[PDB]
């Protein structure tokens, strides 16, 4: 997400992630392990 | 326990009442801190 | 002498004006629901 996003927002995306790759996918996927907080640009509310 | 933290005396009052820290903020047990959601298929979860 | 001040009364000055204090962040973790802004709160920096 952006400069200001809020962690609530990073996880609407990250729910979405994680829906996608329950259902398109859903015979390649065993599991979605989803990290609302940091990244590899750094840690913060709008990372994931 | 958190009831014995409740219980902690801040104030005597003038006429003889007692402040006690339940009475000025909400008593939990909680986290080191917030700043991690981590989501296993979107369920809470922590690990190693 | 003029000023009635002493060495402490600087050194306790130079402590308290020259801070680099830790304030916080406005929207931050744990967050309430509903939250569109996340900024660090500044104060104090140490003077230069």
């Amino acid at each position: 997400l952006p400069a200001g996003a809020t962690q609530e927002r990073t996880q609407k995306v990250l729910n979405e992630v994680t829906h996608y790759y329950l259902t398109k996918e859903k015979n390649n996927v065993e599991s979605v392990f989803a990290f609302n907080g940091f990244g590899f640009a750094g840690r913060g509310q709008n990372t994931g | 326990s958190t009831e014995e933290f409740g219980k902690i005396l801040l104030k005597v009052n003038q006429d003889g009442s007692r402040v006690l820290l339940r009475d000025v903020a909400k008593i939990e047990l909680g986290g080191e801190n917030y700043d991690i959601i981590a989501e296993f298929n979107g369920q809470p979860a922590s690990g190693l | 002498n003029k000023f009635q001040l002493t060495p402490v009364d600087v050194i306790t000055a130079i402590k308290a004006q020259n801070a680099q204090v830790a304030a916080g962040q406005l929207g931050g973790t744990p967050p309430v629901k509903g939250q569109q802004l996340n900024a660090s709160i500044i104060a104090q920096t140490r003077l230069t």
